[PDB]
């Protein structure tokens, strides 16, 4: 009915705000991006520093892991991603093409292509292998905040400060469903549902909301939590009870159930916004990450 | 840029 979280360990290091934290597929780690323009690894179990990762000229806004592991992916304000070895630290590849700062990236499940968003109004989806950009998308009217692609990588998802949450066909680079709201706030974080029905959309006025987007109906209302000015990520978790969870800007962690829309449990620890939380892939196990009064990462563990 | 206010 419940989870317990408790706050495990606290990680420093990044020497400005932090801006994304991301489990690796198999679990053992944290990837943790930083305006600091660097990546951090650490140990998802013990909290133990790992490497730091370097080569952006500029800071950092998202991270994201290839299914097996041995990759990542950054998007940064020098307008480029940058493909990494998790192992050697190098940089394998650098994407340019983005005339602004690239603000969200993610691989798709087979791992052969990388979405990403960026300031610049477009989406692209760009080839593994080769680095090349194989589509640009006028996706959007304003700042693209959020692209996710589904449980099988055929749709994306992507997110604007426009307004609209856009599901576009992989392959064809069509937009298959535009969601709309007559009020138009914001739209600053979406990203799939684990079985890919459903999208989960944050936007400016404290809300976040699941959509059957084939419907276009929406199912949930959370609120309570306070997001107004940043593009914090959301979860679902799923290893045990089944919750939402998301930062906020009253420097909380909020975890709802996903059904009932109650308030849960509320992680208090943090000094600043929690700009990012993500859930690990097997164990009850949340991660959260802050702005520049904290610029910490904690880990948090729960029975369920 | 996701570290300041840009919305």
């Amino acid at each position: 009915v419940k989870p317990n979280y408790a706050l495990k360990f606290t990680l420093a290091g990044h020497t400005k705000a932090v801006s994304s934290v991301k489990f690796s597929p198999n679990g053992e780690w944290l990837a943790s991006s930083s305006a600091d323009k660097l990546i951090k690894i650490w140990g998802a179990y013990d909290g133990k520093f790992e490497k730091t990762i370097s080569g952006h000229k500029l800071g950092i806004s998202d991270v994201a892991w290839s299914s097996d592991s041995n990759l990542l992916v950054s998007a940064s304000d020098d307008k480029t991603l940058k493909i990494w070895d998790v192992s050697s630290g190098k940089c394998l590849k650098t994407l340019k093409g983005h005339s602004n700062y690239v603000f969200c990236c993610n691989f798709n499940p087979q791992s052969n292509l990388i979405v990403s968003g960026s300031f610049d109004e477009s989406v692209r989806i760009w080839d593994v292998k080769t680095g090349k950009c194989l589509k640009t998308l006028p996706a959007h009217s304003d700042p693209v905040s959020a692209v996710h692609f589904n449980r099988d990588g055929s749709l994306i998802v992507s997110s604007s400060y426009d307004g609209l949450c856009r599901i576009w066909d992989t392959a064809s680079g069509q937009c298959l469903k535009t969601l709309i709201d007559d009020d138009n706030p914001p739209v600053s974080f979406v990203k799939f549902s684990p079985n890919g029905k459903y999208i989960l959309a944050a936007t400016l006025d404290n809300t976040l909301k699941l959509w059957d987007y084939s419907k276009g109906k929406c199912l949930k209302t959370y609120t309570g939590h306070k997001n107004e000015k940043y593009c914090i990520f959301a979860n679902f978790s799923v290893t045990g009870g089944k919750w939402i969870v998301s930062g906020s800007e009253d420097n909380l962690v909020y975890i709802w159930n996903l059904q009932t829309k109650e308030i849960v449990q509320k992680l208090q620890g943090h000094t600043d916004v929690v700009i990012s939380t993500a859930c690990h892939p097997t164990e009850n196990i949340i991660a959260s990450a802050a702005l520049e009064n904290d610029k910490t990462i904690k880990l948090w563990k729960s029975d369920c | 840029a996701r570290t300041k206010q840009t919305a």
